[PDB]
């Protein structure tokens, strides 16, 4: 539940070379959207004909929202109240919880922000915008600070409000939670001006009553409208018999929200909801559980792959993070560090340097190639990859596996059963082959998970070609021209291959009409 | 919106695939964004875009 | 600030009623935090001193006055009960944590009580009590008259109700009396913003935690805590548990660093058992690789329907209790009040089920009598008893009282991890005042005490006295395997004096001696061919 | 303060080592509680009386 939970952007302040792919991407994320489960950032918006109504659902975002050349006339947040910003937004040396740059919009309205729980807001060079000088954020900011004129004529504020407002009309007053207290109430926020009307120490923003039951935001641990210091541990130790009895009335802690389940993007660990898994854990079934004897090497996943990080691979049977091989992993490219100096430049490396994925059973986050070489011809690499986590997605298509522009011919990685909450986008692809005929709902897990199988190579000249599936797989499809590659198999399958009968191929014993097994029959 | 150039020993380097340096100060604040050449983004444009507008299978 | 243990008999008594008293004043006296239930019974007789009482600060069980006669029942220190344990009259009616009936007294002053944490409060067919009605029990307990006597009026001093007399009986109030903002908690005055933390129970004398009178939860470098700092620490802006190098232990409403010893660690805290998930490993509760090893659950009382379950043990969770009615037999009752199966007289031969047992977790307890019940070599391949649970206020890890033993022959018994021995008025019993049992308890602040046992006078007349092969430690039984300590040379549990009696034993230290291979007579070392 | 027999039931198996049942009515309600024998205590007079005269060794 949680309503609608989203995932925010990292990628700040980072222009968009097609402006439609980049609305139509926002529109995908946000829309029925609630709560952000990290940065909110609306950037690079030209046109003014553009429907914002995405933003209608957000009420919360846990990280920073940036508003970067956003031209639409009006940018309207009908719902958000908390900016919690437990992640901030700076450049290379203060930080903000709400930044807005470069927008040519003639109103920001965000009528019903109550509270910006960490850092600062700020506002610059936006000639249009208007009466965010009329708002007193020393009410809205959670610090008590004052944070940071138009062109244009601006419209005086509508009668009702006592103080400020965000637009034009009644309904966007700026409504006083802080400043309209009595002093009786010092370190808190009131419902009314007298001194009993005073709200709970727990309470951000606003409140309805006296209690931690009738908060609007929790400044601690929210759990389903109750506001507490900590959320109901899975496992309560008891004082009188000395034993950590497990808790009927437990829930997982998630950020400063308290849950029964946990996101699908997150693994739930001694009370609590985490992205990895410690050194001493095994992932199974969305917990980290105890391994049995040794620990399957987990190493972590990388931004880019090239020289530097392709030995560090070395024996991992899983990967917590993405992969992405780009033209850039087999070329070498010139590194950089966000602090703008130039960093290492990667030796080239070749397509066989990559048979170091060849114990890799599972990826945690998404795999993507768009990498091309004369030789890189296959994706066999992987040829014991199991499962792909969605846990992470990339930013177009929430993709897990997206194989875009690269100079392959076949994928190849049999072993590969399952593709859990993510779609699969494989796109303009002048060489491959085999993708437009497997069908991929067979590996993924949940019918609503979307695939995307676009201007690849023709079927017709695949066929053409012979390069196609064997007879001997079903209607699934097959990773490549093998016998041992088809994703099921109409007839008898025995070891990684399939068979006719299994009185071929010698000695067989048939303890299923659909498999055969080895000897040392009956 | 107006822009200027970013130092030539930077943009030889940073901007990636033919994109277009440019930077913009903010407060005396010089912030270093790369304009992308078409079928490129990113930071530094160094992935390949996807095409979103197609309909799903 | 001294512990002392509370009973848990209800309304039963001993049939003498003096030593009833002095069995009560013996227990409470100089007592300030009562650890169980409180039962402050049959006191049929006026001008009994009750000043046991005087200092008595918190119970954790309930407190249950029932028959008591004394005029003016007085609990002058008394602030909080917490009622972990609860008093119920059948199982489908209330619990309480307070219940007073059938009681003579004109007032029971609990003055300066502030808090009930858990359970409700009963009074039923007290005649000469008052001031009860008075009270607003609303402000005491969380959540759950006609005295045919003219009863003054509380003092002019009480704004509200009063426990009795005096201006100093007067109730005074910390919840009702608080403002809304703090439901679910205690203020220190009447203002909005002007209220105590929800860690800690009872008052409070300032709204940081420090400023709490008693402590809800966790007590911890002076500061109450609702749960103990964890080992990992969870991040909530990067979604991860990052462990915490001031992370502490739980252990009983008090925060350690480092576990007693000989209790187990789970994740967070000190603990007495693993659940079924994880197994002992070490000293920590280790997840099971395949299979958990079977537990042993021990028995609140062993009898002849329960002996069957201990076969094939090698640890017994819990503890071990074999009573009078252990070797008679007795009727069950159920937890409803009817009553339940009979169980058949058990015999001392079927205890050998426990010859497989090696370990103890909780304590050890032999009241049993019987003929044949003459000695506890049914135990003798037990080494340690944990005392991670004991017995009564003399805090027993092993209790061997008024037992028909004759001996002990408990040989491998190594180790009493934590508490007490106590071992009296065993009439026939022998070995035990010459036991040096420092040697087997694991620190020298544990007691022992060892009384009214057979004389060691009437034992050595027996010449049911230790082996000249054991040392000053003294010895289980009358054998050469029973020696704690050989005084010279150990050969296969046995104390000899020279490995070269036993032909087939060779020198292997200057304290033990090694059987011979299997292939000769003597060797002049350890192996197959050296003979 | 009255006090009755225990039903048959009771009165015969209820309470351990030699001692007496006897019952009171509290909220309408029988308890059935009983007097232990010398040495003796616990609800049905189940455990023997520890000593507690005598100083440790
Ligand atoms: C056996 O297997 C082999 C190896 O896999 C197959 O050979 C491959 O065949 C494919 C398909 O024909 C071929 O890729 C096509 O290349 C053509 C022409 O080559 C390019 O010419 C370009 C311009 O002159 C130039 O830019 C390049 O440098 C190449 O020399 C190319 O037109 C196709 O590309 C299009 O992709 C576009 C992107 O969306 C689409 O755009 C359309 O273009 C139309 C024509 O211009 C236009 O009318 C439309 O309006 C639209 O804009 C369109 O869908 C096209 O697909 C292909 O990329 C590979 O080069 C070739 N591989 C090798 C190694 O030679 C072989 O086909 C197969 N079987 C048989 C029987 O041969
Ligand atoms: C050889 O082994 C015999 C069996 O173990 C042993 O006989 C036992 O001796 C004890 C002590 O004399 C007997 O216990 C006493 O029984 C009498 C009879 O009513 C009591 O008066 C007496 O009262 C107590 O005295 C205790 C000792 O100081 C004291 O703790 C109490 O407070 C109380 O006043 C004892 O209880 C026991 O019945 C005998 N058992 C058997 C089976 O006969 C022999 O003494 C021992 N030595 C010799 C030389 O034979
Ligand atoms: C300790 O007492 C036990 C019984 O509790 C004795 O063991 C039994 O002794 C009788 C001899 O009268 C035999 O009838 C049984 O067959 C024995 N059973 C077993 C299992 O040994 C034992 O003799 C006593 N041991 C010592 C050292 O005194
Ligand atoms: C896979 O790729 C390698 C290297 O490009 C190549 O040698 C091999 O023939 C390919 N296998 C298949 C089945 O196409
Ligand atoms: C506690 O009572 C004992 C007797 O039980 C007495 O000797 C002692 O003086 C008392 N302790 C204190 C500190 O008053
Ligand atoms: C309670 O008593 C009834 C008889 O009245 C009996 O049948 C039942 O077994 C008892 N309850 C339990 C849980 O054993």
């Amino acid at each position: 539940h949680h309503h609608k939970i989203c995932i925010g952007t990292k990628s700040r302040l980072s222009v968009p070379s097609n402006k439609e792919h980049h609305y139509r991407n926002l529109r995908d994320r946000y829309t029925n959207c609630t709560y952000v489960d990290g940065n909110l950032e609306l950037t690079w918006l030209p046109n003014e004909n553009l429907d914002l109504s995405f933003l209608d659902n957000i009420r919360e975002v846990t990280g920073y929202i940036l508003i970067s050349h956003v031209d639409v006339k009006k940018v309207v947040f009908p719902k958000l109240q908390i900016i919690r910003g437990r992640t901030l937004f700076s450049l290379s040396e203060e930080k903000y919880a709400l930044f807005v740059t470069y927008s040519k919009m003639y109103t920001l309205e965000i009528p019903d922000l109550r509270d910006v729980l960490n850092g600062q807001v700020g506002f610059h060079n936006n000639y249009n915008l208007c009466h965010m000088r009329t708002i007193q954020w020393s009410e809205i900011v959670s610090n008590g600070t004052d944070a940071y004129a138009p062109e244009r004529e601006c419209p005086k504020c509508h009668e009702s409000c006592t103080h400020g407002c965000w637009g034009e009309g009644p309904k966007n007053c700026q409504k006083f939670s802080k400043l309209t207290c009595s002093p009786q109430c010092a370190g808190g926020r009131c419902y009314g001006p007298k001194p009993r009307e005073c709200c709970h120490l727990f309470c951000a923003g606003g409140c309805t009553g006296p209690t931690q039951k009738d908060c609007i935001a929790c400044k601690n641990f929210f759990d389903e409208g109750v506001c507490k210091e900590e959320c109901p541990p899975m496992r309560k130790y008891n004082p009188t018999t000395y034993v950590l009895e497990t808790n009927p009335e437990g829930k997982y802690a998630y950020g400063a929200t308290c849950v029964k389940e946990c996101p699908g993007h997150l693994l739930r660990d001694n009370g609590a909801c985490v992205r990895s898994c410690p050194q001493d854990k095994m992932d199974k079934g969305g917990e980290c559980v105890p391994c049995n004897g040794p620990c399957p090497k987990t190493c972590p996943g990388v931004t880019v792959l090239h020289a530097g990080n392709i030995d560090s691979f070395r024996n991992c049977t899983v990967i917590d993070g993405n992969i992405r091989i780009l033209d850039q992993t087999f070329s070498g490219f010139q590194d950089v560090y966000a602090n703008y100096t130039m960093g290492p430049r990667y030796i080239p490396l070749d397509p066989e340097r990559l048979e170091v994925f060849s114990t890799v059973k599972e990826i945690t986050g998404y795999l993507n190639i768009e990498g091309t070489h004369p030789q890189f011809r296959n994706l066999s690499y992987f040829r014991n990859l199991e499962t792909i986590h969605g846990r992470q997605l990339m930013e177009s298509m929430f993709a897990a596996l997206a194989i875009v522009k690269s100079s392959l011919y076949s994928l190849e990685m049999r072993n590969l059963k399952q593709i859990s909450s993510g779609s699969v986008v494989i796109q303009h692809n002048r060489d491959l082959c085999y993708v437009s005929n497997i069908r991929w709902p067979a590996i993924q897990k949940e019918p609503e998970q979307k695939v995307w199988v676009n201007e690849n190579l023709r079927a017709d000249l695949c066929e053409k070609n012979g390069t196609i599936c064997s007879d001997q797989c079903n209607e699934d499809g097959c990773w490549g021209a093998g016998t041992d590659q088809c994703l099921n198999c109409k007839n008898f399958n025995f070891n990684g291959t399939c068979i006719a009968d299994c009185g071929y191929i010698s000695n067989a014993y048939k303890f299923d009409n659909r498999t055969c097994k080895i000897c040392h029959c009956n | 919106f107006p822009t200027y150039k970013c130092p030539e020993t930077f943009d030889a380097w940073y901007c990636l695939n033919d994109a277009h340096c440019f930077a913009v100060k903010i407060a005396d604040l010089p912030v270093y964004s790369c304009e992308c050449a078409i079928g490129f983004m990113g930071q530094r444009c160094e992935y390949k875009e996807i095409d979103n507008t197609y309909l799903p299978k």
